């Protein structure tokens, strides 16, 4: 039964190491969500600092890949940082070679192709991570593209990743069934972040303090993460209506 | 080419002429020799156009990748990357680059990298073929902690003289101002600076 | 010293009405010394004809190289290569030796088997294509050939009119070149017949 | 490390057999039967396609018979993809030889080269062997008309008539019975088709399930000509020989 | 990091089976149905856009890919494996052909090159076979219209019409009854839509079906590959 | 058990069995002792013969004028590692005109041994080394294990029955450390130490091997009748 | 089963058992700690005196990287040295290109990516150490801890080895009782105490205390070893607290 | 080396090659054989740079002898000449080119014809009724152009060759110390010991 | 060669002459010097022709592959970069001198690329042996934001200057007009010289040439 140890086909046409890499994805017990506004793309993720001895400022699963592209990771931090460093390198090389900023979906495809190689070549293991790339692309506008250990990728109107992804997914599905549009019809990113947090609260059935969340926002020509105080301001506005 | 960078109270200003020659033919009379390697780290280029463009593009790449990993690089860091490329490939390069940048901690800084690939941190720097004609003028007229308007005048008057005497320099005087306030581009036409 | 004029010789190609012609002298020399009067410079791969002037070792080598490549082409493609396609193959093959080139002057001639369209082409030693409808010239008497062709040539000549035009262009050009002559061959090429004629000329 | 997963494709069994070669030969025994028959005035290559369907485009299809050059062809039995790797290598070797010596490659020299490549995969590199057996039909001016076979071991042998693929035992007995040395191409065509017709696992032998080729020195002007038969031409020769 | 996998991971078993190729074919079997039909004046290839989530934008996932202006490809099996084959096929069409001959490869040769890549993943060190079967449709001047299937082994066959993946056995029977040598392209599209409806469970419309043709030139010459729009599919579903 | 097939595999309790098995080869080897004062450092080694016709296997190897070691375990592995030390000592002298510090020599040996414990295909070294030397910070004694663990000590012993000599040195610690400017008395203490590890056999003229290095003493090895004085 | 025999193999859980087995080697090692103070960091380690024959103060365990970074580890000591050698190469190439000394977070990721790389292939073994490291850069003090998986985070206090639970509890008290912060000299004293308290898990053999520190005020942002009077003062403070 | 001549008559090929080896100031040898037998019916004469000539000839000899053993067959003169040309053509773009000129005289046993190939150091191959390398042709070709007939006997070929050598001995400044003459025909290769 | 380009209100206008020479001899009087890079980007070439032809073809091919992967039209900056970086790497040994003009998502851009790998981004440029003659016309009459037919005439007038005053330039005038809404490839835009008329017919009568032997092989 060595067809379960390396990335070769089982008799059922399956790759068990890929399947088990998907399971490693949920090892952090963190859920992430991504939505698109008119002018922006918002990504939120749960933040859990279980140890008092940790410096909470260094505990992060959101990465600033380039100026325009943000990446949230669902999976263990070593593989997350492996993927983060590579995506940064790829995004910088691209800009040098081709003279313009790497689009979000082009990076996603590139990282998905790298992941595909680990599913076909035996000496390389898959990374135990799901990568959600976000930007406001100059041609395609607000963009969400997600990559997994199989080497699959696709664009999203919105998405969710983690142990409780189904609950979040259905909550988002039900909202977009009402509105009948592919985005959050809102001018300011502040309110799109408020939407994202509110709908995560509703879906998970848990309240959040400023230290329980982690937020990334993509606008035209920059991606940035919010501070605890910027998130607190967001939480105050939610509670006041 | 006539290029210079000058530190002042609020930061640093880079200046350059716009003439690019093939022998005696002016191949480009409106050249932009002030090139951006990071938000508030720019450089003035002299020497081989191919070399200094290639170098500047490589540096921009290095600092972009630096920024993704470690945050905003210092001007010293930028100068070091320029130096590394210029020194290690001295045999195959003809590049005389001035690196200027604004930090909030360090304020305005100027580094000059001549032909050999050495680095020299200076209050101001001059370079290019036209610089020879203004060593006297610039040394007599430079003061530290000048105002923005004084430094613009100092660069305008200096490059005016460099252009007047050097056939390889000419056209418009471009400038780039680097302060806490942001990045301002300035241009000065012949009819303005020739009558100074 | 100059590799392109050690051995000497010329090629010319022309288009006519539903036909093409390609012709060459037969000389091979070592500078002043005449060595061979049977050194043909035109080769064919299926219905595509290739003339090559210049350094004779490269002429031979390139013929052998294009025979190799067009044979494999045919086995894979299950059809004979066409003049337009072959022209690109020559260009590619020459340019891959950009900084150590073959000192040659190739000329392609042929009729496209499907469209029936007459085709001729020429290249510099590193592969730049000269794509001209009237005529292509090459070799140590290329200047002489340009002169002859420019004044003798007119469009849409019938095969036997075209034979006389290209022959007189070759012969009279060769006679004003020390390193060309010693016999001459002319191919008249139609869609499904090719006539090869050896010309009588002065042997000095 | 990696040793754990290594099948060791280039080892002897305790009996002195090469496991992978033997198992590759087992694979080849299930492939469609290919037959080669050598006559005084030419060579016949006949081969049966496997698992045909009505919707297969036959006139543009080639799985069995391949051209190596103008003088030499091959009939394939085994993995078609594996065969195409080797075929392209053989086509190159023939052109290398032609370039070097300005003469067409003698049949045996090409056969030995391909067979040596197959041999290498059994002795070094740790890779699986090519699951292919070839029948080589060719002509040169030294030995005239020649038939060879090679198998995954890299062993090759010469033949007057031979089969590879499925039911070779049965096929070889039938060929051994009816073959004679003074035989001609037209007779050999008939023998090849009759042998396939009796050994086939299909209900009947039809034009759509066959590939056919002849190498005949006879030609106008005495030149060797290879003829890969078209679907309609296979249908005609089946009627002529009285099989359909 | 020493890639120690220098040996084959696909080997012959005692019965003469290449296990990993068979298992790759099993992975293709599980994959969503795709088909191809050849007409007199064109070829059609089609498949279902099996969307993994309704929040996913299935337009961003292309199952039907342009390889050259006159050649298109569809698959059944593992999507990521298909994607890298398309990238390599697009590249090989330039390096091993267009940069040499100044024209795009004929369908059969581009298929041959893809087939070679797939064969090598079946024999080379430290790799598994590709878990896809491709259907490649195309046109070229001297061969006309053609349709090919390529399997994990590297074997390829030309077809008048065929299907691969989930409901291929039923679909191939359906095509055998309907196919003739006098079909126009519109007739072949109609038959493709009829055949594909049988293997689709849920929604059957222009947004859930991906369909492309190799046909006339769309105005050097115009490309013959054309992907049909969502609206163009729905128009032909009313005349169904 | 299932985790001892190669050096690249941890056991479930976090052990490296191939390294532990390499450590076992040292225990099978013949006893050797190391000890030092503030002025001198001494190696004593019990050499082992194959039979009465054979020679006694050499145990001590000179690495430089100021440094050398004694071995216990696979002698060819000691040859590899002592050759590496010779080269590193030599590099330090040629490039920097500097005698290689004993502590830095230990660090280099550790790192060389480590690479063989973390990579596939290789094997750990199957030998233990006692390195003595006199450098700019005085006399030094090191113990090398092929796990990579190098340790600076006043005295020690490795090989079969080495525990007896090690206990003796642990008792004598306060005495032998004070033997300054007296090479013969320090060697006596080393010969008396190694004697606590003998059974059945005793120290003969072709059995015993001694080495010394010190303040005004280059690394020199004594064998044959040169050690009869100490028997 | 068999998923634990080869590194880089995912078990059905999604775990890499070889990395988890490397953690056992870390847990078997001696206690080492790190304390982040007001303008720097303090490192301390337990050194077991196996025998009287060990020369006191000579077998130094804490290692400097560049001039501003301290590294200490628990587990397989050679594996730690190998990691520090790499760290020194990473810090050297960073400074060569960028002139400035490597920032601590930058340095942390260099070690992180290297350790993580040793979980990607079956041809290598994971690191049998958890490494506590840090120092002072342009943005102030930083303390990190890096595990065999390649996982690392920033810490207020950190502990690893056999006595880690004891040490962690002590560190948690300091964090609670000093929200405003701890001085460098206080952190040295507290580091001594915590090692002495954590020595109850290794109580059979006696031990030797080793402390180092980087502080902006006390060492000019350079890594230095605590020696002589300041070390003895910390030992005395530690001995007083256990009695 | 200096003079190498070749003439193809009715039923044989005759190669004539000078005996002198000069190293600058002195004539070191006057009996040097500037030829190698490649196969029983194929002879190659050579002239060019010192060392390279013999090195090249022996290298070719070795390869043809290897071919002969492998296939138990003698390659045709045309095949050997093509092989030789390719080796020289390969050589001319090398780091250090073989500066060697050759004549290949062979009897084709299949066609029952003598064949003479001339190949210079660039790989310039021509089949000829008579050939030479260096300055040898300048003196001799006018005589060969006048007298040569394709139906000549071997004895007539040797006489025409004597006339060529006499002209060379009269008008060439260098003393090449006469020529060794060898005949290649259906029976193989033999040396004319009196010339 | 005279090649030129300008930026006008709606896009790019490129122009080129048609003379190709071998030494002082004209080998082709109607050579196309405007090259396709991508559907929205074209290149005018001067310098060593093989180099220009090959370098443009290679970058065009690589851009095609890039564009298939990204699913969007390529940009002029990426065409500029790829050309520039390659030319720089070969240190001027590939003597490609280009005028690169196209229209992006970000608008119309015009570059001049030199053999050593330097580029200039400009509203108007000229290259080849006729650059000075062409540039004189631009310096005389260019203004920014010209209308299409005005820009067309200026480029044509610039190429004409090169044709007449430069011996290395001649033949017809070719244009390429690029905008968001269209691509017009005008070959030839103008024919400024009539081909010379020959007064006599010098073509020989059949049988004039002396033939030794003939052979006819059918196909
Ligand atoms: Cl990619
Ligand atoms: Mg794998
Ligand atoms: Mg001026
Ligand atoms: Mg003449
Ligand atoms: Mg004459």
């Amino acid at each position: 039964g060595y067809d379960r140890h390396i990335t070769i086909f089982s008799p059922e046409g399956r790759l068990y190491q890929v399947e088990y890499a998907f399971k490693a994805t949920n090892q952090t017990n963190i859920n992430s969500l991504a939505v698109r506004g008119k002018d922006c793309t918002v990504v939120i993720s749960q933040k859990k600092v279980p140890d008092k001895l940790l410096d909470p400022t260094t505990v992060s699963y959101i990465f600033c890949i380039s100026r325009t592209i943000g990446m949230v990771v669902n999976g263990p931090i070593p593989d997350a940082r492996n993927a983060a460093l590579r995506a940064k390198a790829e995004a910088a090389e691209f800009r040098y070679k081709y003279g313009y900023d790497m689009p979000c979906d082009v990076l996603a495809k590139r990282m998905a192709n790298l992941s595909q190689i680990y599913t076909q070549r035996a000496y390389m293991r898959p990374l135990g991570v799901i990568l959600t790339f976000v930007s406001v692309d100059e041609e395609l506008g607000p963009s969400i593209y997600k990559t997994d250990p199989a080497g699959y990728y696709v664009g999203y109107k919105a998405t969710a990743t983690g142990p409780k992804q189904q609950e979040i997914t259905t909550n988002l599905e039900n909202h977009f069934k009402k509105s009948k549009i592919d985005h959050i019809n809102e001018e300011s990113w502040e309110k799109v972040v408020e939407f994202a947090i509110t709908h995560m609260i509703d879906a998970l059935g848990t309240e959040f303090s400023k230290n329980d969340l982690e937020v990334g926002v993509a606008t035209k020509d920059k991606f940035f993460t919010l501070s605890a105080e910027n998130i607190e301001e967001r939480l105050v506005a939610i509670a006041e209506q | 080419t006539s290029i210079m960078a000058v530190t002042f109270k609020d930061g640093v200003i880079l200046g350059a002429d716009s003439r690019t020659t093939t022998g005696a033919y002016i191949a480009n009379r409106v050249t932009d020799k002030l090139t951006r390697v990071h938000d508030k780290i720019w450089c003035c280029r002299s020497g081989s156009a191919a070399d200094t463009q290639a170098i500047a593009d490589i540096v921009q790449y290095h600092l972009e990748l630096y920024t993704s990993q470690y945050g905003t690089p210092s001007t010293e860091t930028a100068a070091s990357v320029f130096k590394e490329l210029c020194y290690e490939n001295k045999d195959n390069l003809t590049a005389g680059i001035i690196v200027a940048g604004y930090d909030d901690k360090n304020k305005g800084e100027v580094y000059t990298i001549p032909l050999g690939g050495s680095v020299h941190k200076l209050p101001y720097a001059i370079a290019g073929s036209g610089s020879t004609f203004i060593y006297g003028y610039c040394d007599k007229n430079f003061r530290e902690n000048m105002s923005k308007e004084e430094t613009v005048d100092f660069i305008k008057h200096s490059l005016s003289q460099a252009i007047k005497w050097d056939g390889s320099s000419g056209g418009v005087i471009r400038m780039v101002v680097l302060t806490a306030a942001g990045v301002e581009r300035l241009i000065f036409y012949p009819d303005e600076y020739e009558q100074l | 010293s100059d590799p392109s004029s050690i051995n000497g010789g010329i090629v010319v190609a022309m288009t006519g009405k539903d036909c093409v012609a390609i012709a060459c002298d037969l000389r091979l020399g070592s500078q002043s010394l005449g060595v061979s009067n049977k050194f043909e410079k035109i080769f064919h791969y299926g219905h595509v004809f290739l003339g090559i002037t210049g350094l004779a070792t490269d002429v031979t080598t390139l013929n052998e190289m294009f025979r190799y490549k067009t044979n494999l082409y045919k086995l894979k493609e299950e059809r004979a290569i066409e003049p337009e396609t072959f022209t690109q193959l020559v260009s590619s093959s020459l340019y891959e030796r950009r900084f150590g080139p073959y000192f040659v002057g190739p000329v392609v001639a042929g009729i496209n088997s499907k469209s029936g369209k007459p085709f001729i082409a020429g290249f510099d030693l590193i592969g730049c294509i000269d794509e001209a409808k009237d005529f292509i010239v090459s070799g140590t008497a290329s200047d002489q050939l340009f002169g002859m062709c420019e004044s003798l040539y007119e469009p849409n000549l019938e095969p036997e009119d075209l034979f006389e035009t290209i022959s007189q262009a070759l012969l009279n050009a060769a006679d004003r070149d020390a390193l060309s002559g010693w016999g001459a061959v002319v191919y008249i090429i139609k869609k499904d017949e090719v006539v090869k004629r050896y010309l009588k000329m002065r042997q000095d | 490390g990696s040793r754990r997963y290594d099948s060791r494709t280039t080892i002897f069994s305790p009996e002195g057999r090469l496991y992978q070669v033997e198992y590759a030969l087992e694979s080849i025994s299930h492939a469609g039967t290919a037959i080669g028959i050598m006559a005084s005035d030419g060579i016949v290559l006949a081969a049966e396609r496997k698992v045909t369907s009505t919707l297969l485009e036959q006139d543009t299809s080639t799985e069995k018979l391949y051209k190596l050059n103008d003088k030499i062809a091959v009939a394939v039995a085994g993995l078609t993809a594996d065969a195409e790797i080797l075929i392209n290598t053989a086509r190159i070797h023939a052109q290398n030889y032609l370039k070097t010596y300005n003469e067409d490659i003698p049949v045996e020299i090409l056969v030995r080269r391909l067979s040596d490549i197959k041999q290498g995969y059994t002795q070094h590199g740790g890779l699986r062997p090519f699951g292919v057996s070839f029948i080589y039909a060719g002509y040169d001016d030294r030995y005239g008309y020649q038939l060879y076979t090679s198998n995954p071991s890299g062993n090759y042998t010469g033949w007057k008539a031979i089969s590879v693929g499925a039911n070779t035992s049965a096929a070889q007995t039938l060929l051994q019975m009816d073959y004679k040395d003074d035989m001609k191409v037209d007779d050999a065509i008939e023998l090849a088709l009759k042998t396939l017709s009796k050994t086939t696992d299909s209900s009947a032998l039809t034009y759509d399930r066959l590939e056919f080729a002849t190498i005949r020195k006879g030609a106008n002007d005495g030149e060797v000509y290879q003829k890969i038969f078209k679907p309609q031409e296979i249908k005609d020769i089946l009627v002529k020989t009285g099989i359909t | 990091m020493t890639d120690r996998y220098s040996f084959s991971l696909t080997t012959f078993s005692p019965s003469g089976k290449l296990g990993q190729i068979d298992y790759a074919l099993t992975a293709v079997k599980q994959g969503v149905t795709s088909l191809g039909i050849k007409a007199t004046n064109g070829v059609v290839i089609a498949t279902e856009k099996k969307s993994s989530s309704p929040l996913a934008m299935s337009e961003t996932l292309s199952k039907v890919s342009l390889l050259t202006p006159d050649i298109g490809a569809v698959y059944s099996g593992m999507g990521p494996d298909y994607r890298v084959l398309v990238d390599k096929s697009r590249k090989v069409a330039h390096t091993s052909y267009k940069r040499i001959y100044g024209e795009y490869p004929p369908t059969k040769l581009l298929v041959s090159e893809v087939a070679k890549i797939m064969q090598e993943a079946t024999q080379s060190g430290g790799v598994r076979p590709f878990g896809v079967s491709l259907l490649i449709a195309g046109h070229d001047e001297f061969n006309g219209f053609s349709l090919y299937q390529v399997d994990p082994s590297g074997s390829y066959f030309p077809w008048k019409a065929t299907a691969i993946g989930k409901g291929s056995v039923a679909a191939k029977t359906f095509l055998e009854k309907r196919w003739n040598d006098e079909l126009e392209l519109e007739d072949a599209i109609h038959i493709a839509l009829l055949t594909l409806k049988e293997s689709v469970e849920g929604e059957f419309n222009g947004d859930t079906i991906e369909l492309a043709i190799i046909g006339d030139e769309n105005p050097d010459k115009g490309p013959r590959f054309r992907k049909l729009t969502s609206q163009e599919i729905n128009d032909r579903l009313e005349a169904l | 058990n299932n985790y001892d097939g190669d050096t690249v595999t941890f056991s479930p309790t976090g052990r490296l069995f191939q390294v532990e098995y390499a450590l076992e080869a040292i225990k099978q080897g013949s006893v050797t002792v190391g000890l030092r004062s503030n002025t001198h450092a001494v190696l004593v080694a019990l050499k082992r013969n194959a039979d009465e016709l054979s020679s006694y296997q050499k145990k001590i190897i000179k690495c430089d004028e100021h440094m050398g070691l004694s071995l216990a375990g696979l002698a060819p592995d000691a040859r590899v590692l002592s050759n590496y030390l010779r080269q590193q000592c030599n590099y330090s002298s040629l490039v920097f005109n500097r005698k290689l510090a004993v502590e830095r020599a230990g660090h280099l040996l550790c790192d060389k041994a480590q690479k063989n414990t973390q990579s596939y295909g290789g094997r750990p070294y199957g030998v233990g080394l006692l390195i003595i030397g006199y450098d700019k910070s005085g006399a030094h004694l090191l113990e090398f294990q092929p796990s990579g663990n190098v340790t600076e000590l006043y005295g020690t012993a490795i090989g079969a029955r080495s525990q007896g000599a090690k206990t003796y040195l642990e008792r004598t610690l306060d005495t032998f450390i004070k033997i300054d400017g007296n090479p013969d008395e320090l060697i006596k203490a080393g010969v008396e130490a190694i004697s606590q590890s003998l059974r059945d056999e005793s120290l003969t003229v072709d059995n015993l091997s001694i080495a010394i290095v010190g303040k005004d003493t280059p690394f020199t090895i004594y064998d044959g009748e040169a050690v009869a004085k100490y028997i | 089963t068999g998923y634990d025999l080869s590194n880089s193999v995912f078990s059905p859980d999604g775990r890499n058992f070889q990395v988890e087995y490397a953690v056992k080697a870390v847990e078997n090692g001696t206690t080492s700690i790190g304390i982040k103070c007001n303008d720097g960091v303090v490192f301390a380690v337990e050194k077991l005196i196996t025998s009287k024959l060990l020369v006191p103060q000579k077998n130094v365990k804490i290692q400097v990287v560049d001039r501003h970074i301290g590294c200490v580890y628990s587990g397989l000591i050679p594996d730690g040295r190998h990691l520090v050698n790499r760290g020194r190469e990473e810090a050297a190439s960073f400074k060569k290109l960028y002139k400035t000394p490597i920032p601590i977070p930058a340095f942390a990721d260099r070690l992180g990516q290297y350790v993580q790389a040793h979980t990607l292939y079956n041809s290598v073994r994971p690191f049998g150490v958890s490494t506590i490291f840090g120092g002072v850069d342009k943005n102030g003090a930083h303390l990190y801890m890096l595990e065999p998986s390649g996982s690392y985070w920033g810490y207020k206090g950190a502990a690893t080895g056999k006595g880690r639970q004891s040490a962690k509890a002590e560190l948690e008290k300091l964090v609670d009782h000093h929200p405003e912060g701890l001085s460098a000299r206080e952190a040295v004293k507290q580091a001594a105490k915590i090692i002495y308290l954590a020595h109850e898990d290794n109580k059979e053999k006696d031990f030797e205390l080793e402390i180092s520190w980087c502080s902006l005020s006390e060492t000019n942002g350079l890594h230095k070893f605590v020696k002589g009077d300041l070390l003895q003062e910390a030992i005395d403070f530690a001995q007083k607290e256990i009695n | 080396m200096d003079i190498i001549l070749g003439i193809r008559v009715q039923d044989s090929v005759i190669l004539a090659s000078s005996k002198a080896v000069t190293r600058g100031i002195s004539v070191l040898k006057d009996s040097d054989d500037k030829t190698r037998q490649l196969s029983p019916h194929t002879l190659m004469s050579f002239a060019g740079e010192a060392g390279d000539t013999v090195q090249f000839a022996e290298y070719i000899q070795a390869n043809i002898q290897l071919y002969s053993i492998r296939e138990d067959y003698e390659l045709s003169p045309q095949a050997v000449s093509s092989f030789v040309r390719q080796e020289l053509a390969k050589s001319i773009r090398s780091r250090r080119p073989y500066q060697v000129n050759v004549l290949i005289g062979g009897y084709d046993k299949k066609k029952n014809k003598p064949e003479l190939y001339q190949i210079d150091y660039l790989g310039t191959k021509v089949e000829l009724p008579y050939g030479a390398h260096g300055y040898s042709g300048f003196y001799t070709f006018s005589l060969l152009d006048h007298h040569y007939r394709p139906d000549m006997t071997t004895e007539e070929g040797l006489d025409l060759l004597k006339l060529c050598v006499q002209e060379l001995e009269k008008r060439m400044p260098m003393d090449f110390k006469g020529v060794i003459v060898k005949i290649v025909d259906k029976d193989g290769i033999r040396q004319v010991d009196d010339f | 060669t005279t090649i030129a380009g300008v930026v006008y209100k709606d896009g790019i206008v490129l122009g080129a002459d048609t003379r190709a020479t071998e030494g002082m001899v004209v080998a082709d009087k109607n050579c196309s010097k405007i090259h396709f890079i991508s559907p929205n980007i074209y290149c005018c070439g001067a310098g060593t022709a093989a180099d220009t032809d090959m370098t443009t073809q290679l970058i065009s091919s690589n851009l095609e592959l890039h564009s298939l992967s990204t699913g969007r039209l390529p940009r002029v900056v990426t065409a500029n970069r790829m050309l520039k970086q390659m030319l720089f790497r070969y240190q001027g040994y590939i003597g490609a001198a280009l005028v690169l003009g196209g229209v992006d998502v970000t608008g119309p851009h015009l570059y001049s690329i030199y053999p050593h790998g330097s580029t200039d981004k400009l509203p108007y440029v000229t290259m080849g042996s006729g650059s000075l003659a062409a540039m004189a016309v631009f310096e005389d009459k260019f203004r920014p934001d010209m209308e299409e037919e005005e820009a067309k005439n200026l480029v044509s007038e610039a190429i004409a200057a090169g044709i007449f005053n430069d011996l290395g330039s001649g033949g017809n005038i070719d244009l390429c007009v690029i905008s968001k809404n269209k691509l017009d490839f005008l070959r030839p835009y103008t024919v400024p010289n009539k081909k010379g008329t020959r007064l006599g017919r010098y073509r020989c009568e059949k049988g004039t040439t002396a033939v030794l032997t003939e052979k006819i092989t059918p196909l």
